[PDB]
């Protein structure tokens, strides 16, 4: 299984999207942490082109305790980046599902060409099985 | 809030502000404001649990804050941060002393005054602030 982490050119702090910061955003009063229910947000609320229609319920001040990638939006339209150029789940409708579930062609894009799919490889396996097994010579001799 | 000396009332300016008295029971009550109960909505059949826990927390921020965190500064130290004394503009306490004020009795010795006695109060004390940085232009006050 080959993946790329989701970075972004359009995902931003949630701390960034919210338009009226209130003490229980900001604050990150413990007191308050341990003892509210999940928050529902929308991927609008970390995307600029974020589809509202997918909502997600997370931990309360959870972007306190983990920080995003960062990519310039400039990267944003240069083919040849696995970088995700729209918001997830921009091109399956509001179904959070099908944003999760790793869509392949948000990459094609930054392929040259894909004469061998998107990735490809060759090994070696070196299998040694011990096992009850009559010799070749037994099985084609019969007495 | 008295914007100048002579906004100051004939007793203030003269000899001082009053603070409070020493503390007991009955001159260090919790804030006046302090919260006898807290009310929390309910839809007419049910309550929301979840909420309900919510709503304990939500106090205890409020309460924390009423008893004991009423200043700024206070605040943040609840936090376990710092913060200078310029951040609320509040005066540096550079030393604090504290001491009885003790004295003895002068004995009356004439007719009517024989058996009587007047308390004369005369305590000695020194205050000594150690050698202290002045980083900006400003005064030393010492008040008692």
């Amino acid at each position: 299984l080959i993946r790329f982490p989701p970075i972004s050119p359009l995902e931003h702090h949630y701390l960034a999207g919210k338009s009226q910061l209130t003490y229980t955003d900001l604050a990150g009063d413990p007191a308050l942490i341990g003892n509210l229910p999940p928050r529902e947000i929308s991927y609008r609320d970390l995307f600029r082109d974020g589809r509202s229609g997918i909502k997600i319920k997370v931990a309360e001040s959870i972007w306190y305790r983990t920080h995003p990638d960062y990519v310039n939006f400039k990267y944003h339209d240069l083919h040849g980046f696995p970088f995700l150029d729209d918001a997830p789940g921009t091109s399956t409708g509001d179904n959070l599902q099908e944003a999760i579930l790793v869509r392949h062609q948000d990459y094609d894009a930054c392929f040259q060409s894909q004469q061998l799919l998107q990735w490809n490889k060759q090994a070696r396996y070196n299998v040694s099985v011990y096992r009850h097994m009559p010799t070749v010579r037994d099985s084609i001799m019969t007495s | 809030t008295e914007a100048n000396p002579s906004n100051l009332n004939e007793d203030d300016a003269r000899y001082g502000f009053r603070c409070c008295h020493l503390k007991n029971i009955w001159s260090a009550p919790l804030p006046p404001e302090t919260k006898l109960a807290e009310e929390m909505g309910i839809e007419s059949n049910s309550i929301d649990i979840m909420g309900l826990q919510a709503a304990y927390a939500q106090l205890h921020t409020e309460q924390e804050r009423t008893y004991f965190m009423q200043r700024y500064r206070d605040v943040i130290s609840s936090f376990g941060g710092s913060t200078s004394y310029d951040a609320d503009n509040r005066p540096l306490l550079v030393m604090h002393t504290d001491f009885w004020a003790s004295g003895y009795d002068v004995d009356g010795t004439d007719q009517s005054s024989l058996g009587q006695f007047s308390g004369r109060v005369q305590q000695t004390f020194k205050h000594s602030v150690p050698r202290f940085f002045v980083p900006e232009h400003g005064v030393m006050m010492t008040l008692a």
